[PDB]
């Protein structure tokens, strides 16, 4: 029915009435986030100079890009950053190294 | 790209790949700092790296901007702190991740590629007289990242 795995384009999975794109070389992509790749390696080609090409797997890729962008682009909430009890002290050790690197002349200054 | 900074951010607190770390600096989600243990396979081994990483614009669809703050001798990073690594320019792909690129680094520092250098001198010593080259590469380690 609905694929099971994430878009590694976007890092969301699929949900209820999403629209998305199987390839042939066998994954699954959102129809708005391949769209966008395909678009980025067409430009990269053209000042160099097909060779756009599967994001996971480099398998020269055949598609319809104004098919892909037509889809409705998924409403996804942000995924909120909330840093637990043990992040924020491993952020504060951190800071201590820091601070001895940069008095033994340890930290390139590009100013 | 702020959807997929935070959905990476998520990640790496939940899961980072072994002896690195990253999280932004400050408010500023397009601008993160990293480390890097010294890999225990290299001769900056016991060290602590710290790293910049900037995202453009157009991210995961052009690589992220990556150098080294702390100083460290190697023939493909220079006194600049940058680095010549492939997936950091003709190699990258928005399948990537920053947890990819730092697992790629670790390995960079454990094995070098001499024939594609930054620095010159430090090419023809890791060449000609590797004894040589661990020797002071550990000897940087030791006064800069320790
Ligand atoms: O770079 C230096 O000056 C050193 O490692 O002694
Ligand atoms: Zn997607
Ligand atoms: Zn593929």
């Amino acid at each position: 029915n609905i694929p099971h795995g994430q878009c590694v384009i976007c890092l969301y999975g699929f949900q209820e009435k999403e629209a998305f794109t199987k390839t042939p070389c066998y994954h699954y992509f959102h129809c708005h986030c391949l769209a966008r790749a395909i678009q980025h390696m067409e430009q990269e080609l053209k000042a160099q100079g097909v060779g756009v090409q599967c994001p996971v797997c480099r398998e020269p890729l055949v598609y319809d890009l104004a098919s892909l962008k037509a889809a409705p682009e998924p409403q996804q909430p942000m995924e909120l950053y909330q840093p637990s009890a043990e992040s924020l002290r491993q952020q504060e050790e951190r800071k201590r190294l820091y601070q001895r690197q940069q008095e033994r002349g340890g930290i390139i200054d590009l100013e | 790209a702020l959807k997929r900074i935070h959905k990476e951010l998520n990640d790496l607190a939940r899961d980072p790949p072994a002896q690195c770390s990253a999280g932004p600096v400050g408010d500023d989600m397009f601008h993160w700092q990293a480390t890097i243990m010294g890999p225990n396979d290299s001769p900056y081994q016991g060290g602590v790296f710290f790293l910049t990483i900037h995202f453009p614009t157009d991210y995961p669809f052009k690589p992220p901007k990556v150098a080294f703050t702390t100083r460290i001798y190697h023939p493909n990073i220079n006194s600049n702190g940058s680095i010549c690594l492939d997936i950091l320019r003709s190699q990258w792909s928005p399948a990537l991740t920053i947890s990819k690129v730092l697992l790629s680094i670790c390995s960079l520092l454990c094995d070098p590629n001499p024939d594609d250098p930054l620095v010159p001198e430090i090419a023809r010593i890791y060449k000609t007289d590797r004894e040589k080259y661990n020797r002071i590469a550990r000897e940087w380690t030791q006064k800069y990242a320790m």
